[PDB]
Formats: C-alpha cells, sequence, structure tokens
C-alpha cells in the first residue's frame, strides 16, 4: 500500500483529532449563533482615518480607537439603502456570522452597534491589503506559495462546511493578508447555512460552479470547486475560464475541459482536474472521503496542516509594512457619515 | 498565447459578483 503502518496510524489519529476539534468548534458556534452578541461600542469611541473599499449600500473605513489608539476597519451600512436594494436577509447573516465563528483566517468582528442611519461592524483591520493586488503586480505565485494560501482555505472551508456554512464568495479580491503573511477572509454576504442544498444564483463568473451556472440545486461542493478556480489563478496568474463576457465564460465551465499553463506540476495538473470536476460524483470534497481526499493528495505531501493553523510556518511573503498605513489598499473620495435625529428602519434590524 | 488572451478579455481589474 502506499503507507506502512507507522504512517497509516499517524494519519488515521489525525484525521479523528480533526473530527474532535470540529465537534467542539460547532458546539462553541452554536452558542453564538443562538445568542449573537449586540452594541458592544458606539460611534464616538473612533476617529475616522480613511477609506479602504466602497460598495452600493455602504463602505470600510480605517478607524482608530480614541482611548487604545489601535486602528481597526468599520464597515459603515446605510440602514435606508440595505432596505431599498433588498439586502436586509444578507447584511443580519453577515454579522450573525461573524459574530459567531472562530478561527485564525476569518477576521474577527470586534465590535458592532447601530444609530439612527447607520450599521456599524467594527473589525480587524488587515494591512497588507488584498491577494488580487500582489497577485496581479507579482503576476503569479510559485506552487509553494500559492500552496501555503490553498492549504489555509482548505482548512476554513474544512471549519465552515462543519457548521454547515457554505461560503460563496472565494475569490482573491476576497482574501487579505496579514503582517504575519497568512490569509484573512472577511466577506460573509453570500454565505448561508445549508445543511443539504441551496438554489441562489450569486457568486463571481470566473469562480461558478459548473451547477451553479445549470441553475441546480447545488451544495457545499460549491466552495471546492472555487478552491481549484482559485488555485489555478495564484499558480498560472490568470484564472481557468475567462473570455470577454460571462456568457462565454460559462460555456467554458460547463464544458469539462480546462487547460493548464506547462509550468504546472503534475501533481498540480492532477488536484486541480479533480476539484475543476463537472461530475459531482467525482469531485474531490464531494467525496465518501470528504475534506481527506484533497488534505492527503500528493500535491499537499508536503503540508503540515497542524502547523499552519497553529500560524507556526514562514510565510512566503511579507506584504511592506509601513500601524494605519493604508498603502496596500486604493484611494477613495472622502464622503461625510450623516447620522439623523430621527431613527430609520428600526423594526427591520432590531436583531443587528 | 493564454496570457495575451487574459488581457484582450478585459477581466484583468478586481471582478465583481453577479
Ligand atoms: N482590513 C480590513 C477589511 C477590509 C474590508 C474590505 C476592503 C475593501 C473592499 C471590501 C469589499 C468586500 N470585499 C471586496 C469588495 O469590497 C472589503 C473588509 C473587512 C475588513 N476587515
Amino acid at each position: 500500500g502506499h503507507m506502512g503502518n507507522a504512517a497509516a496510524a499517524k494519519k488515521g489519529s489525525e484525521q479523528e483529532s480533526v473530527k474532535e476539534f470540529l465537534a467542539k468548534a460547532k458546539e462553541e458556534f452554536l452558542k453564538k449563533w443562538e445568542s449573537p452578541s449586540q452594541n458592544t461600542a458606539q460611534l464616538d469611541h473612533f476617529d475616522r482615518i480613511k477609506t479602504l473599499g466602497t460598495g452600493s449600500f455602504g463602505r470600510v473605513m480605517l478607524v482608530k480607537h480614541k482611548e487604545t489608539g489601535n486602528h481597526y476597519a468599520m464597515k459603515i451600512l446605510d440602514k435606508q439603502k440595505v432596505v431599498k436594494l433588498k439586502q436586509i436577509e444578507h447584511t443580519l447573516n453577515e454579522k450573525r456570522i461573524l459574530q459567531a465563528v472562530n478561527f485564525p483566517f476569518l477576521v474577527k468582528l470586534e465590535f458592532s452597534f447601530k444609530d439612527n442611519s447607520n450599521l456599524y461592524m467594527v473589525m480587524e483591520y488587515v494591512p497588507g491589503g488584498e491577494m488580487f493586488s500582489h497577485l496581479r503586480r507579482i503576476g503569479r505565485f510559485s506552487e509553494p506559495h500559492a500552496r501555503f494560501y490553498a492549504a489555509q482555505i482548505v482548512l476554513t472551508f474544512e471549519y465552515l462546511h462543519s457548521l454547515d456554512l457554505i461560503y460563496r464568495d472565494l475569490k482573491p479580491e476576497n482574501l487579505l493578508i496579514d503582517q504575519q503573511g497568512y490569509i484573512q477572509v472577511t466577506d460573509f454576504g453570500f454565505a448561508k447555512r445549508v445543511k443539504g442544498r441551496t438554489w441562489t444564483l450569486c457568486g463571481t463568473p470566473e469562480y461558478l460552479a459548473p451547477e451553479i451556472i445549470l441553475s441546480k440545486g447545488y451544495n457545499k461542493a460549491v466552495d471546492w470547486w472555487a478552491l481549484g478556480v482559485l488555485i489555478y489563478e495564484m499558480a498560472a496568474g490568470y484564472p481557468p475560464f475567462f473570455a470577454d463576457q460571462p456568457i462565454q465564460i460559462y460555456e467554458k465551465i460547463v464544458s469539462g475541459k480546462v487547460r493548464f499553463p506547462s509550468h504546472f506540476s503534475s501533481d498540480l495538473k492532477d488536484l486541480l482536474r479533480n476539484l475543476l470536476q463537472v461530475d459531482l460524483t467525482k469531485r474531490f470534497g464531494n467525496l465518501k472521503n470528504g475534506v481527506n481526499d484533497i488534505k492527503n493528495h500528493k500535491w499537499f505531501a508536503t503540508t503540515d496542516w497542524i502547523a499552519i493553523y497553529q500560524r507556526k510556518v514562514e510565510a512566503p511573503f511579507i506584504p511592506k509594512f509601513k500601524p494605519g498605513d493604508t498603502s496596500n489598499f486604493d484611494d477613495y473620495e472622502e464622503e461625510e457619515i450623516r447620522v439623523s435625529i430621527n431613527e430609520k428602519c428600526g423594526k427591520e434590524f432590531t436583531e443587528f | 498565447t493564454t496570457y495575451a488572451d487574459f488581457i484582450a478579455s478585459g477581466r484583468t481589474g478586481r471582478r465583481n459578483a453577479i
């Protein structure tokens, strides 16, 4: 066989220890999921510094806590705009997930609160900015560098899926790099508690699994497809399926054909063919052996999963350290934060 | 080349969700 007695016993023990960790982590998650934290700071505790990102319903700003001097990233959502754009459930769900999860590669919600006009989520500030910018600048990551990031996503999805959470938003734009070179996942606006199947068309074209495109009910295996897309794009510098228009992207995704750069190792191509598998009965992460088919793949043979979790592996890349430096985020026009004398949409946001 | 095709796609910047 592939393993002698010592190696097989070690692997079996490791896999049983994962089950034990996940059972405890579920218990902790469910307590916070059923009794969420609310109203843990207020706006005048913070000085606003600068905008790190903007969207249709709000913005993320660097702020400084006046007493500690600590910097945070504050997501500000205009209650009236959230209602108008039909994002009440997504907004409440994102905050409920963030306050309940706990994992070293998931961003931490330090405070949350609301006022007459806005909802506020105060999260850790992650000064390395988005993986996206680093990837486009460097061009592509070497296989060991891509693997270091991929291993963190594998463990994060193993954790989230144990909680029956599907993520549905994986892409370099949604992965931040911290000062130690490790990944932080921040956006939970498309995540959903799903024990079985779900049906919403959501995600980003390049990262959509075929079953989403084909308007099927789908499950957590869409996240493993997305992992394949991410690994490919990290190692190649471009994603496996692209075109001028989304419809042409979708034709490629559903086709069952993927092509690889000549510098990809055979081990990498084998992993990617098993992740980017259209046939759900064959896709890694969706078989009887679950996440272990991925973690035990030859491409990950050098990965010490516990050392990654414990953050004891030396990262391949440390973003330039300039603690409130914003250099790894884009520049945006600074608009004011207005708070009305009258409470807006109170009933809709009671749970926030 | 594939890289040139990627540039030609116009989808090298940050991608929006559907
Ligand atoms: N630090 C930090 C931090 C930054 C963001 C953030 C920064 C830029 C853009 C975005 C959003 C959502 N993903 C990409 C699309 O626009 C989020 C979110 C949480 C954070 N804790």
